[PDB]
RNA sequence: GCUGAAAGCAUCUAAGCACGAAACUUGCCCCGAGAUGAGUUCUCCCUGACCCUUUAAGGGUCCUGAAGGAACGUUGAAGAC
RNA sequence: GCCAGGCUGUCUCCACCCGAGACUCAGUGAAAUUGAACUCGCUGUGAAGAUGCAGUGUACCCGCGGCAAGAACAGCUGAUACCGCCCAAGAGUUCAUAUCGACGGCGGUGUUUGGCAAUGUCGGCUCAUCACAUCCUGGGGCUGAAGUAGGUCCCAAGGGUAUGGCUGUUCGCCAUUUAAAGUGGUACGCGAGCUGGGUUUAGAACGUCGUGAGACAGUUCGGUCCCUAUCUGCCGUGGGCGCUGGAGAACUGAGGGGGGCUGCUCCUAGUACGAGA
RNA sequence: GUGAAGAGGGAAACAACCCAGACCGCCAGCUAAGGUCCCAAAGUCAUGGUUAAGUGGGAAACGAUGUGGGAAGGCCCAGACAGCCAGGAUGUUGGCUUAGAAGCAGCCAUCAUUUAAAGAAAGCGUAAUAGCUCACUGGUCGAGUCGGCCUGCGCGGAAGAU
């Protein structure tokens, strides 16, 4: 349906009841309220923009604190997007939680992998340039925990970016 | 040619409509039309469709050859029902039919189910054998062409018993 | 099937039909007589 | 972990005391084998008198890993190194009736139900 | 392949007229409006004066210097620069 | 002169760390080459692979770090040889083409033998591109298909299409796996990319020819593997400009990047039924 | 003859293919080869025919069944071609190699009554039976139909170059 934009923090291990130990990837997902709705009519498609974090005043362009004015919100750190799946609209200022992960069970995460210096032939295709900072998505990917007070986020295995790198996470397309 | 120059009866009962080259045929069975070709010129000619090829056209008689077989055919149809038509089916294993789907085992692990198009007078009077019938008309365009597709009781041994009433072929059978 | 230039009437069951500008020769007794290209 | 041309002990009372692996199986243009896999193995030494003789060559199965492997709760066996007893495509039951050493848990495959009743240390 | 004649039998087709191989393309992921055809949407900022000429996509003078960027410092899991 | 054993990243696979260069700042600074350049890809022709000739398509202008894709070997003809086809005697339990198919004719090839008269040449490594005229994943037709397996044909290039001993080897034989371990063009691809295993730049060595320098598709050793790649092309990233008052963000999207692999078992299921197998 | 030692135009480029021998200058007109949809200048020009396949816009020898036409030939309202609501009855379960070939394997005749009409027999399937068609014969509609030659082109042949 639709995803939200959240911060990597770090990954540990999960022990079940059973005694099973599984990696998780722990994203803190601040409540994303919508500050622009796109249609067909006037935009040309439907979706959403999406913003989260906070910037200061001072550090704020004055173009963006009007368009944060304009939907009546704090400004963030920044804008997503998300297209909808023909379902149920939104409305500006309608904060998202993290109660929609809670029943997928499939997530899909999307982000930059961590920069790297100039590569040689056989270290990248095994030509030769910088690897890293680009979008790059890694599908099917079970939701372990999560923690609706807290903001809180759990996905097995390892996901793009390092400690503190936006990322954004979406119900599985596949399945 | 041969088939043009063959006035056909439409009998009472039976509307026909010449919108330049679309024909309508409306009767008891229900509305039915057939955008015909350009190189027939049909006159009405009530009580009959006489046809007449339009000037300027090599595939004049056999197109009007053409529209007269099915034109008399959907005019009989219309008002008694498909004439020149039937149908096959009840497929020789455990299968059933109900609503618009006819569920059906045909030598698969897994159900194969056809959908029938908006209309049909599924019956089942004996288990498994040829049969159907024709009041369906417009509405049974191929039908039996999924089921078959399928499996067609394969011709070698016989592992499921035709249709609805009436027979088909096999030869002889080594593995199952 | 055969695909040779040359198509000719094997027995008396045989068919000739132009299909997609490719003269064919269709039996309805044995299907060996099948032949594509005329 | 076993490669190709790896050294392997002998954990059965077969007589054999070294053998050595010529071919690995288990996957098509595959590196590596795993414990649970089947490899093909020569023999060196042999004893004076017994079913086994120079030259054999068999198949054969990993029991212990130097590598080792990987538990779900994050547990790792691991042995001071690899030991390998000797199997055959036909009559698959080893004549070896005595394992040195422990075995782990990873031994429940169809073909492997009557090696687990022996190596009665784990 | 349901009906099926032309050509009282028949036929994949002439006509009412549907399935179907992983073959093909979408669908799955990423760059992409320098796409000069230079795309769509939101927001923010400027609301002065005078003179001259070859009198109009004109020029110059005094004041003004908006948002934004760049300039420099700390620097980074960004980086040859 | 040989054997057995211990012994290291030579490799499966490389992983990480310390110095000197590679990159920037401040100054010194020369050459090989140079007719002039506003120095694109493809098709066609050309003293015969065209950045410069005809056609077609793409590309805003200028920089930076990069992998290096840029007589002997390689003109006219085709008897010879290979390839595909047509007819077709016959084999096939009767039935020429399910499968082979003798005697014949027809065309294409420059893949052998042939006839006329400073372009560094066979291999192996890296790197690949393209047609199917398909080895496989294959479906679809015929079957002598009472079946998977299969015997033969239409289409499919989307993808895959091995390891070791004899050769320098192309090729081929052998053993083990796989789904197969494909056919060919790219100067029988690729030496201003990597080594030269014999041949075939320069040296010298042995036998022969000539008094002589020298020569030998007679045979070993090693063999600058020459050319500041200026420049052509491509990955990444910048400085300027335009999108028409200026600016900060969020994106639709014309097009473009690359992958569509697969073994085993399970329940289905000893299932369809089949005289049984 | 050309180039050598002749420029220029056409054949998309091109020196041996076609037209054509440059004294100099003109923003004049008429021609040769080649063109008159555009690129790029001229007829989307008139009449008579071919073409349904982009063959034109690449191909030989050799073999047929498309239209346009020619010579014609056979059967045809005492009604032809395709047709079939109707018939295909009886010994000929045959002697013969009796294992059953009975027409559907062969030695074999290849006869004979009903006859508006039927053969001691052409296909499908049965161990052979049996059974369904076709040769011909009754009835309606019905007018044309069938096989080869000549050919210009459509065709095979035919598979051509990142």
């Amino acid at each position: 349906m639709i995803g939200l934009v959240g911060k990597k923090v770090g990954m540990t291990r999960i022990f079940t009841e059973d005694g099973v130990s599984i990696p998780v990837t722990v994203i803190e997902v601040e409540a994303n309220r919508v500050t622009q709705v796109k249609d067909l009519a006037n935009d040309g498609y439907r979706a959403i923009q999406v913003t989260t974090g906070a910037k200061k005043a001072n550090r704020v362009t004055k173009p963006e604190a009007g368009h944060f004015a304009k939907a009546g919100v704090e400004a963030g750190r920044g804008l997503w997007e998300f297209r909808l799946a023909e379902g149920e609209e939104f409305t500006v200022g309608q904060s998202i939680s993290v109660e929609l992960f809670a029943d997928v069970k499939k997530v899909d995460v999307t982000g930059t992998s961590k920069g790297k210096g100039f590569a040689g032939t056989v270290k990248r295709w095994n030509m030769a340039g910088q690897m890293g900072n680009e979008r790059v998505t890694v599908q099917s990917l079970d939701v372990v925990r999560v923690d609706a007070e807290r903001n809180l986020l759990l996905v097995k295995g390892a996901v793009p970016g390092a400690t503190g790198s936006d990322l954004i996470v979406k119900p599985a397309v596949k399945a | 040619s041969r088939v043009a120059k063959a006035p056909v009866v439409v009998p009472a009962g039976v509307d026909v409509k010449i919108n330049g080259q679309v024909i309508t045929i409306k009767g008891k069975n229900g509305e039915l039309t057939r955008t015909l070709n350009d190189a027939v010129e049909v006159k009405h000619a009530d009580n009959t469709l006489t046809f007449g090829p339009r000037d300027g056209y090599a595939d004049g008689w056999a197109q009007a050859g053409t529209a007269r077989a099915l034109l008399n055919s959907m005019v009989i149809g219309v008002t008694e029902g498909f004439t020149k038509k039937l149908q096959l089916v009840g497929v020789g294993y455990r299968a059933a039919v109900k609503g618009n789907v006819i569920n059906l085992s045909l030598g698969f692990s897994h159900p194969v189910d056809h959908q029938l198009p908006a209309g049909i007078t599924a019956e089942c009077p004996t288990q498994t054998e040829i049969v159907l019938k024709g009041a369906d008309k417009q509405v049974i365009g191929q039908v039996a062409a999924d089921l078959r597709a399928y499996r067609r009781p394969e011709p070698y041994k016989g592992k499921g018993v035709r249709y609805a009433d009436e027979v088909v072929r096999t030869k002889e059978a080594k593995k199952k | 099937m055969k695909v040779r230039a040359s198509v000719k009437k094997l027995c008396r069951n045989c068919k000739i039909v132009k299909r997609d500008g490719v003269i064919r020769v269709i039996c309805s007794a044995e299907p060996k007589h099948k032949q594509r290209q005329g | 972990m076993i490669q190709e041309q790896t050294m392997l002990n002998v954990a059965d009372n077969s007589g054999a005391r070294r053998v050595m692996c010529i071919k690995v199986l288990g996957g098509s243009h595959r590196r590596y084998a795993g414990v649970g896999d089947i490899i093909k193995i020569t023999i060196k030494e042999a004893i004076p008198r017994g079913k086994v003789k120079k030259g054999d060559v068999l198949k054969a199965v990993v029991v212990r890993t130097k590598k080792g492997v990987r538990r779900p709760d994050g547990s790792v066996i691991r042995f001071d190194g690899n030991a390998c007893v000797l199997l055959n495509n036909n009559s698959e039951q080893p004549i070896g009736t005595r394992i040195f050493g422990p075995v782990t848990r990873e031994l429940r495959s169809e073909k492997f139900m009557k090696i687990i009743s022996l190596a009665p240390e784990v």
